[PDB]
C-alpha cells in the first residue's frame, strides 16, 4: 500500500571497441 | 526588444483581441494582460516569473481558454500552451515528472516533462490544468517556481521559468449553507487558504475568481461557437447562417449559471451540429450549399 | 577536394544537379543561419527541432541558396558538406586512424577555405573516435570551434540535444541553437505546392490543390506523434505511390484521407454511398444486438455520425458517454456494439475494468508510471492502447466502483483530448469514443410518497451529481439513464440469446428452433424488471443450454435438428 | 550480391528456392508495404505488430510476390535481403569495423539499386555496433531511410516499438509503421488451408478440413498467451509431430488436436 | 558446433559415458514430439534446479543411439551448449557474437545439431542489452523457422522473469514440463545409477540405502530437489567408503547425512 518501487537504473555496462597497435 | 509600431497598438489591444475569445471574464483579463504590458515595458521583475496567476472559479466559464487565448495572442496558436495536466498529478511521486528523475533512476536522461518544455521556448505560457486536483506537494514543488523563478531539474539544470506566465486554473453546484443575502468570491478565495497552503499563495501574482456567465454573455458565446462549425468544419462549399432566433433559442437553451458554455456547447451539438450531421450524411442540404437555420420552435 | 568527397556529401554540388528537393519556406531560418556562419569565433549554427521539421531540409535549402545567389558575399560561393561521421569511422582499424582522417578533413578546409561542414546528427559527435574523456571527433572539433577557423552546421533532434550535446556541455558552447520549430498548417501547405514537382514526377500521377490543403490539415489533427514538413509529405507518398500501383489520374482529397484512414486507422475519408447508408441506419444496426434502450442507441449514433460528417470538435474526443442504469439492461452490450458497427468484433473495445480501480492509487495503470519507477518501460495501459488505435470505443466498465482520483486523471480526457503517459507522450483521445457506463434495486422509495424510468431517472441523475465533481459530468457530452427492460423487450431477448445457444449448436451441425409458447415461457421465466435480462440469461442457461447439453451426452439429440417444445402453459 | 550474401540472407532466392511458406492472405498488408516501399522519400515501412502474427511472414509474402512478378514493377526484379545485423558486428572487435561492415553493405546496395533490405527485428538497430566511441548503425542509415536512396523494410513487436523505436524519435520518423494485425479466425483457416500441404509433408500425415477449422477456433477460445496466425499453427503441429512420434496414414482431425490441447493448457476439450 | 563450447552428447551415448537414465521416458516422448515439430521446434524444459533436466536429454541423446527417434530425429547429433561459455571472454565489441555467429554457422553447415543449451535466463541480455544484439535476437529468426531446434532449461521462475515477460519470445520456445518425481520414482533412478556407483567407487550399495536416500532427502532437506539431493546420499557415502578404506547401506549413507545439516549426532 503505496510503498514506491524505486525503479534504481544501474549504468549503462557496455561493449568497447578497439584501436589497435600496428605491428609488421 | 522595443516594439514595432504595431506591435505596440496589439499590445494595448490586448484586452480587445483576448476579448475576441474570451466573452466576459473581464477582469480575468485585464489582470494578465497587465503582466504581458509589464513584461514588454521593461518592467518585468528579473527574479519573478511573469505572471502567476490562479484562474479559480466555476467549471467552464473560461480558465483553459483564456490560457489558450493567452497562448494564442503571444505566439499565434494554443498549441504553443505548455498545458501540465494536473489531474494526472494523484500522488506524491508523480513530481518526477515535474523535474524528471534523480541520478540513478530510470528516466533520468529524460529529465522532466516541464523543465524541457521550457528549456526550449522560456517564454511561454505554463498551464496547470486542474492544480485542485493534484497532490498536497506537487504545487509544494513549485515554490521557488514562483518567487526565485526557477526549478532545479534533477539532472541538475536550473531551468528560467522567470519568463513564463504560470497559471494555476483551480476548479471551484447551486447554493452554500445557509441563510444569505441574494444570489461567492470569498468563499473560493478561502478554500484555496485551506486546500493550497499559504507559502503558495504568497507567490501568486493575482488569484482570479471567475465570473458566472451571464445571459448576455452566452448570446455572444453562441456567434463563437458556431464560429467554429462554420468556416473550419464546413470547408465542404458549405456556408452556416443562423437567424437571429435561432442564436436565442441556442441561448435560452445553453444558459445555466452554475456550469456555463459547456451546456451552451452540448446544445449546439444536440440541436445544431447533429441534426446538420445528418443532414449531410442524408445530403438534405451538402456540399456546395449554403444553410441556413430557421428557428425550430 | 576529393578529401571531403570521400568522408562527406558536396551538398553545394547536389544543389547544382538538383538532386535537393525544393526548400519552400523557412527561409527566415536559412537567413538566420547565414546570420550564425558569419559570425566571428563561434560561428556554428546547430539546427535543433522536433524529429521531422525539416532541420536538413533547412541546410539543404541553404546549399539551394548558395548557387541560387540569394546567398550574402560573406558566404559567396562556399561549397558545403555533409561530413559522414560514420565514413569517418569506416576505413579505420588502428590507433589514429580517425583522428588522422579527421586531420586531414580540417587540413582541407584550412586550405579550401570556402567549407561549410554540415554534420547531420551533431549528436554523433561525442564519442566517435572514443569515450567522452578521451581524443574522439569532437575534442579535436573543440579548439578549432571555438576560434571562429571552421564552419560548422550542426543538426539534432531535441530531445537528442538534451541527451548528448547538453551532457558535455563544453561541446554546447561552441554551437549556436537556431531552434528549428515546427511548421504551421497554413505554412505546410506551400511547403508541399514546392515539393509537389518532385512526387508528381516520381509517381507519374498528378496532385490536386486540395489535396495538399487536405495533407496538411488531416496530418495536423489525426497524426500526434509525426511532425507537420514530414508526416504531410508521408500522406502525399503514399497516396502518390497508392495511385502508381493500382494503374501499373490524379490525387483527390479522398486519396489522401483514405491513406490516412489506412495508417491510423481512423475513417476520415469521404464516405462512399454503400457505406453512408450504414451510417443512417446505424440504429437499426446496432438494434440487431441491443434490444430496447432507444435514447442511447440515438445518443451514440449522433455521436459517430456527427464524427463522420466532420462536425465534431477538432480538440475534444467524439463522444463522451456515460451510461448510468439499472444493472443487466445493456450498459455493457451496447458498448460492444457501437464497437461491432465500427469494428466487427467486440474485443476491438478497449474495456477498461474500473471496477478494480477501487484503490485510490491504481491511477498509474491508465498513464504508466512517473521517471524513477518501473513501469516506466510501459506507458500505461490506457495510452498505449489508444497510441495503437486512436480511433477507439473506450469503454471504462462500472466506473462506481473506483476511486475520485481516477476519475481525475480523465478530465483532460474529455475536455482536451489529451492523456500524456508517465514517459512524457501526449495521447489523443481525440478520436475515440469514451463510454463510462455507471451501475448506479427496490421498487418503492423510502418513506410516504406517490410513487422503471419515472423517479429513476432523476434520482440517478442526483446520484451522479452526489458522487462525482460537477467538473466530470460538465465534460460528459450525453448522460443516458437506461431503461429498465420491459416484458415486451425481454420477449426479443429470448430471441437474441437463444441464437447464440442456436449458433453453439452450429458447430454441433444441428440447429435449435423454439417455439411461440416456449419463448414466452422463457420469457415469463426470465422477467424481472430490477435485474433485467440477466435472470432471462440464467432460465435460458437453466432450462435450455444444460438441459440440451444433457441431451448431447445421451447422444439422445445428436445432429438432427432438435426443436425445443413447451411443457404445458395456459 | 557477395557483400550481402556474406551479411545476410536473400529472401528472393530463398522464395525461388521455395523454403518460404505460403502467405495465404496477407494481401491487403503486401499491398501496404509494397505502397511504402513506391514512396520517393522514407520509403521503408515497418510491420509493427503483435508477436506472432507474421510479421516476418509478410515480407515471406513479398519475397515470393516479386518471384511471381505479382509486385509493381517498381518493385520488379529487386532483391529482398534479410540483414543479419549479428553478421555485422561479428568480427568487429577493432574501431569501424563494424561502420566498414555496413557502409560496404550500403555501398552495394547504391550500386545495384535492386535492394530491398529488409531488417527484421528493427529494435535491434538501435545500439547494433555501438561501443565506447563508436556510432551505432541507427546514425549510420538515418541519411540513407530519410532521403528515400535505401529501402527497407522493418519488423517489430509492439512491445519492442516502444522501448526502441519511440525512445528514439529521429529513427522513428524514418519508417513507416504498417499495422500488421492479429487476423481473424476465418482469416487463419485460409492461413492454415495454405499451409496445409507444408505439414502435410514434413509430418507425414493427412490433416483434413475440420482439423484447420478446429485448430484455428480452438486456438482462439483457448489459449491466450500467443496470438492466432502461429498459436493455429502450433495446434496443427504437435498434433501431427505427435503421429510421427506414435507411429515411429493416420489422419489429423478434431480429436487428434483436442488432445494436443488438453494436453496444452490442462483444459479437456 | 565445436566441441570447444560444448561437447556431443549423442556421441557420448554412443561410446556409453552418459548416465543411464531410469524413468523420465514420458518426458523424452514429449521432447521428441516439440523437437518433430516443422517450426517452433524449441523444447524448453521447466523444472526445480536439479530435477533431472539434462538426465531428460542425456536419456534423448542416448534414444538416438537406441533407434527411439522419429525419423526426423534419426542420426541427429546433440551438442549440448553453455550458453555463459559463449559469454565469457567478451569485453569488446564482437566477441560474444562472432563466437554465437561460428556456432550457428556450424549447423547450417552441418546440418544436424540439436542445440542443447541451459540457462535461458542468460539468453535474455546475453549481449549488452534487448537493443543491443544480444543471443535472444540472433536465435530468433532461426527459432520461428524450424531451421534451429534449440532444447532449453529454465527452472520456473527464470521462466516467467525472462522469457513470460520477453515478447516473442514466448511463441518461440515450447513449454515441456519436468516435474519434481517422487519417492518411488527416484529409487528407480538410483538402482539404475547404481551399476555406475558401485564401479566408479568400487563398492556395493545395498538396497536399504536407496530406499533410505529418498526419504531422508525429503525429510531434512529443504534448499535443494530430490533426485540430485538422493543421488548425492549414495555418491558420497560411496567416496567416504573409498577414502576410509566396502559396502554401503542405510548406516554409510546415513553419517553423510549428518555432516551437512546441523545435527551433532
Ligand atoms: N469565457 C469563455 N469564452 C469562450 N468560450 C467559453 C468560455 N467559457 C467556456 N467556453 C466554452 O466552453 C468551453 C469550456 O471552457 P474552458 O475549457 O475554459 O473550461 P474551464 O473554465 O477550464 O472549466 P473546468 O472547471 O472544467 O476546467 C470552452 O472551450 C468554450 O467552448
Ligand atoms: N521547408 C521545407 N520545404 C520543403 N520541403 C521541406 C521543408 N522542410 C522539410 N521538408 C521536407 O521534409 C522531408 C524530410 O524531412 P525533414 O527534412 O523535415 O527532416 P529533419 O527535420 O531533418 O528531421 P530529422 O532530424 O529526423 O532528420 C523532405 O521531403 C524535405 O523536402
Ligand atoms: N439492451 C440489451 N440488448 C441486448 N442484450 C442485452 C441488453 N441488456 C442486457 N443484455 C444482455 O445481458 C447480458 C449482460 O448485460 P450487459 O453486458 O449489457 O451489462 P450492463 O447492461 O452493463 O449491466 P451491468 O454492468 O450492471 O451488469 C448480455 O448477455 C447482454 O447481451
Ligand atoms: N498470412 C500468413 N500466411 C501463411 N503463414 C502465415 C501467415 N501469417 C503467419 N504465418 C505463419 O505463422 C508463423 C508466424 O511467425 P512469423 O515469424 O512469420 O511472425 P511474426 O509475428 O513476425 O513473429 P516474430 O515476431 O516471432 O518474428 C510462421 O510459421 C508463418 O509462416
Ligand atoms: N532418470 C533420471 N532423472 C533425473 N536425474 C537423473 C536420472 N538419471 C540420472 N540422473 C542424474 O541427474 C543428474 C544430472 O543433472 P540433472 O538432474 O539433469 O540437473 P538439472 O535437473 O538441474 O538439469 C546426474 O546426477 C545424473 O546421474
Ligand atoms: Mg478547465
Ligand atoms: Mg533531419
Amino acid at each position: 500500500m503505496k510503498v514506491l518501487i524505486l525503479a534504481c537504473l544501474v549504468a549503462l555496462a557496455l561493449a568497447r571497441e578497439l584501436e589497435e597497435l600496428n605491428v609488421p | 526588444f522595443k516594439l514595432t509600431e504595431a506591435e505596440t497598438t496589439r499590445l494595448l489591444r490586448m484586452e480587445e483581441e483576448l476579448h475576441k475569445r474570451i466573452i466576459g471574464q473581464e477582469d480575468a483579463v485585464k489582470a494578465v494582460s497587465k503582466a504581458i504590458r509589464r513584461t514588454r515595458a521593461g518592467l518585468k521583475d528579473p527574479k519573478r516569473p511573469s505572471g502567476s496567476f490562479i484562474f479559480a472559479g466555476p467549471s467552464g466559464v473560461g480558465k483553459t481558454e483564456l490560457s489558450k487565448a493567452l497562448a494564442n495572442f503571444l505566439f499565434g496558436d494554443d498549441d504553443a500552451l505548455i498545458q501540465i495536466d494536473m489531474g494526472e498529478f494523484h500522488d506524491r511521486f508523480t513530481a518526477s515528472r515535474l523535474f524528471g528523475a534523480p541520478p540513478g533512476y530510470v528516466g533520468y536522461e529524460e529529465g522532466g516533462q516541464l523543465t524541457e518544455k521550457v528549456r526550449r521556448k522560456p517564454f511561454s505560457v505554463v498551464l496547470f490544468d486542474a492544480i485542485e486536483k493534484a497532490h498536497q506537494e506537487i504545487y509544494n514543488s513549485l515554490l521557488q517556481v514562483l518567487e526565485d523563478g526557477r526549478l532545479t531539474d534533477g539532472q541538475g539544470r536550473t531551468v528560467d521559468f522567470k519568463n513564463t506566465v504560470l497559471i494555476f486554473t483551480s476548479n471551484l453546484k447551486p447554493v452554500g449553507l445557509g441563510f444569505s443575502k441574494g444570489g461567492m468570491k470569498q468563499k473560493v478565495n478561502d478554500e484555496l487558504k485551506k486546500h493550497f497552503r499559504p507559502e503558495f499563495l504568497n507567490r501568486i501574482d493575482d488569484i482570479i475568481v471567475f465570473h458566472q456567465l451571464t445571459r448576455e454573455e452566452i448570446i455572444r458565446m453562441v456567434d463563437l461557437m458556431i464560429s467554429r462549425v462554420a468556416g473550419q468544419l464546413k470547408s465542404k462549399d458549405m456556408a452556416l447562417v443562423l437567424t437571429d432566433a435561432a442564436k436565442a433559442l441556442l441561448a435560452k437553451r445553453g444558459f445555466d449559471p452554475v456550469l456555463g458554455a459547456r451546456p451552451l456547447r452540448r446544445t449546439i451539438q444536440r440541436e445544431i451540429e447533429d441534426q446538420l450531421s445528418e443532414k449531410i450524411l442524408f445530403e438534405e442540404v451538402g456540399p456546395g450549399q449554403v444553410v441556413t437555420v430557421d428557428v425550430d420552435n | 577536394s576529393l578529401v571531403l568527397d570521400q568522408f562527406g556529401r558536396n551538398l553545394t554540388a547536389a544543389a547544382m544537379e538538383g538532386k535537393l528537393d525544393p526548400v519552400i519556406g523557412r527561409e527566415k531560418e536559412i537567413e538566420r543561419v547565414m546570420q550564425v556562419l558569419s559570425r566571428r569565433t563561434k560561428n556554428n549554427p546547430v539546427l535543433i527541432g522536433e524529429p521531422g521539421v525539416g532541420k536538413t531540409a533547412v541546410v539543404e535549402g541553404l546549399a539551394q541558396a548558395i548557387v541560387h545567389g540569394e546567398v550574402p558575399e560573406t558566404l559567396k560561393d562556399k561549397q558545403l558538406y555533409t561530413l559522414d561521421l560514420g565514413s569517418l569511422v569506416a576505413g579505420s582499424r588502428y590507433r589514429g586512424d580517425f583522428e588522422e582522417r579527421l586531420k586531414k578533413v580540417l587540413k582541407e578546409i584550412n586550405t579550401r577555405g570556402d567549407i561549410i561542414l554540415f554534420i547531420d546528427a551533431l549528436h554523433t559527435l561525442v564519442g566517435a573516435g572514443a569515450a567522452e574523456g578521451a581524443i574522439d571527433a569532437a575534442s579535436i572539433l573543440k579548439p578549432k570551434l571555438a576560434r571562429g577557423e571552421l564552419q560548422t552546421i550542426g543538426a539534432t533532434t531535441l530531445d537528442e540535444y538534451r541527451k548528448y550535446i547538453e551532457k558535455d556541455a563544453a561541446l554546447e558552447r561552441r554551437f549556436q541553437p537556431v531552434q528549428v520549430g515546427e511548421p504551421t498548417v497554413e505554412h505546410t501547405i506551400e511547403i508541399l505546392k514546392g515539393l509537389r514537382d518532385r512526387y508528381e514526377a516520381h509517381h507519374r500521377v498528378s496532385i490536386t490543390d486540395a489535396a495538399m490543403v487536405a495533407a496538411a490539415t488531416l496530418a495536423d489533427r489525426y497524426i500526434n506523434d509525426r511532425f507537420l514538413p514530414d508526416k504531410a509529405i508521408d500522406l502525399i507518398d503514399e497516396a502518390g505511390a497508392r495511385m502508381r500501383i493500382r494503374r501499373m489520374a490524379e490525387v483527390d482529397d479522398e486519396q489522401i484521407a483514405e491513406v490516412l484512414g489506412n495508417w491510423t486507422g481512423i475513417p476520415v475519408f469521404k464516405l462512399t454511398e454503400a457505406e453512408t447508408t450504414r451510417l443512417l441506419r446505424m440504429e437499426e444496426e446496432l438494434h440487431k444486438r441491443i434490444i430496447g434502450q432507444e435514447d442511447a442507441v440515438k445518443a451514440v449514433s449522433k455521436a459517430i455520425r456527427r464524427t463522420r460528417a466532420g462536425l465534431k470538435d477538432p480538440k475534444r474526443p467524439s463522444g463522451s458517454f456515460i451510461f448510468a442504469g439499472p444493472s443487466g439492461v445493456g450498459k455493457t452490450e451496447l458498448s460492444k456494439a457501437l464497437a461491432n458497427f465500427l469494428f466487427g468484433d467486440d474485443d476491438a473495445l478497449i474495456q477498461i475494468d474500473m471496477g478494480e480501480f477501487h484503490d485510490r492509487f491504481t491511477a498509474s495503470r491508465l498513464f504508466g508510471a512517473p521517471p524513477g519507477y518501473v513501469g516506466y518501460e510501459e506507458g500505461g495501459q490506457l495510452t498505449e492502447k489508444v497510441r495503437r488505435k486512436p480511433f477507439s470505443v473506450v469503454l471504462f466498465d462500472a466506473i462506481e466502483k473506483a476511486h475520485q482520483e481516477i476519475y481525475n486523471s480523465l478530465l483532460q480526457v474529455l475536455e482536451d483530448g489529451r492523456l500524456t503517459d508517465g514517459q512524457g507522450r501526449t495521447v489523443d483521445f481525440k478520436n475515440t469514443v469514451l463510454i463510462f457506463t455507471s451501475n448506479l434495486s427496490k421498487p418503492v422509495g423510502l418513506g410516504f410518497s406517490k410513487g422503471d424510468y419515472e423517479r429513476m431517472k432523476q434520482k440517478v441523475n442526483d446520484e451522479l451529481k452526489k458522487h462525482f465533481r460537477p467538473e466530470f459530468l460538465n465534460r460528459i457530452d450525453d448522460i443516458i439513464v437506461f431503461h429498465q427492460l420491459t416484458r415486451e423487450e425481454i420477449i426479443r431477448m429470448v430471441d437474441l440469446m437463444i441464437s447464440r445457444v442456436a449458433g453453439q449448436l452450429k458447430s454441433k451441425d444441428m440447429a435449435l428452433v423454439l417455439t411461440d409458447a416456449a419463448k414466452a415461457l422463457l420469457a415469463k421465466r426470465g422477467f424481472d424488471p430490477v435485474l433485467g435480462a440477466r435472470p432471462l440469461r440464467r432460465t435460458i442457461q437453466r432450462e435450455i443450454e444444460d438441459q440440451l447439453s444433457e441431451k448431447i451426452l445421451f447422444e439422445e439429440v445428436g445432429p438432427g435438428q432438435v426443436v425445443t417444445v413447451d411443457v404445458d402453459n395456459w | 550480391s557477395l557483400v550481402l550474401d556474406q551479411f545476410g540472407r536473400n529472401l528472393t532466392a530463398a522464395a525461388m528456392e521455395g523454403k518460404l511458406d505460403p502467405v495465404i492472405g496477407r494481401e491487403k498488408e503486401i499491398e501496404r508495404v509494397m505502397q511504402v516501399l513506391s514512396r520517393r522519400t522514407k520509403n521503408n515501412p515497418v510491420l509493427i505488430g503483435e508477436p506472432g502474427v507474421g510479421k516476418t511472414a509478410v515480407v515471406e509474402g513479398l519475397a515470393q510476390a516479386i518471384v511471381h512478378g505479382e509486385v509493381p514493377e517498381t518493385l520488379k526484379d529487386k532483391q529482398l535481403y534479410t540483414l543479419d545485423l549479428g553478421s555485422l558486428v561479428a568480427g568487429s572487435r577493432y574501431r569501424g569495423d563494424f561502420e566498414e561492415r555496413l557502409k560496404k553493405v550500403l555501398k552495394e546496395i547504391n550500386t545495384r539499386g535492386d535492394i530491398i533490405l529488409f531488417i527484421d527485428a528493427l529494435h535491434t538497430l538501435v545500439g547494433a555496433g555501438a561501443a565506447e566511441g563508436a556510432i551505432d548503425a541507427a546514425s549510420i542509415l538515418k541519411p540513407k531511410l530519410a532521403r528515400g536512396e535505401l529501402q527497407t523494410i522493418g519488423a517489430t513487436t509492439l512491445d519492442e516499438y516502444r522501448k526502441y523505436i519511440e525512445k528514439d524519435a529521429a529513427l522513428e520518423r524514418r519508417f513507416q509503421p504498417v499495422q500488421v494485425g492479429e487476423p481473424t479466425v476465418e482469416h487463419t483457416i485460409e492461413i492454415l488451408k495454405g499451409l496445409r500441404d507444408r505439414y502435410e509433408a514434413h509430418h507425414r500425415v493427412s490433416i483434413t478440413d475440420a482439423a484447420m477449422v478446429a485448430a484455428a477456433t480452438l486456438a482462439d477460445r483457448y489459449i491466450n498467451d500467443r496470438f492466432l496466425p502461429d498459436k493455429a499453427i502450433d495446434l496443427i503441429d504437435e498434433a501431427g509431430a505427435r503421429m510421427r512420434i506414435r507411429r515411429m496414414v493416420a489422419e489429423v482431425d478434431d480429436e487428434q488436436i483436442a488432445e494436443v490441447l488438453g494436453n496444452w493448457t490442462g483444459i479437456p476439450v
